[PDB]
């Protein structure tokens, strides 16, 4: 339960990110829309 | 054996010593690793 709050605090990170905050980055984009949802779907 | 001090003008006694250790396990599943863990949340 303790790592899963840890988690939520990461993906609530993520989640709330903001143009004027911070850089999305192509690698990370690239690979978090297209290679990540294909194998997990 | 004791013995006592000397009278100007207690008993003695033969006293059994026991030096024994607490084995805290229990106390370090029950109380420490949640503190632990609750301290991490609070990081
Ligand atoms: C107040 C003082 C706090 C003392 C805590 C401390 O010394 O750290 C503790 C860690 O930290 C933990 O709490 C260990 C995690 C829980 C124990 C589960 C594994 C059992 C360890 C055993 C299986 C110390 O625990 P340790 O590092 O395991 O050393 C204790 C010695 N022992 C091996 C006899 C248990």
């Amino acid at each position: 339960v303790t790592m899963v709050v840890v988690i939520c605090v990461i993906v609530l990170n993520i989640h709330f990110r903001t143009p004027s905050t911070h850089v999305l980055s192509e690698p990370v984009k690239k690979l978090f829309l297209e290679t990540l949802p294909e194998i997990l779907h | 054996l004791i013995q006592p001090s000397v009278d100007p003008r207690r008993r003695e006694e033969v006293t059994f010593y026991l030096i024994i250790r607490r084995k805290p396990l229990f106390y370090l599943v029950n109380v420490i690793a949640p503190c632990i863990l609750i301290t991490l949340l609070a990081i």
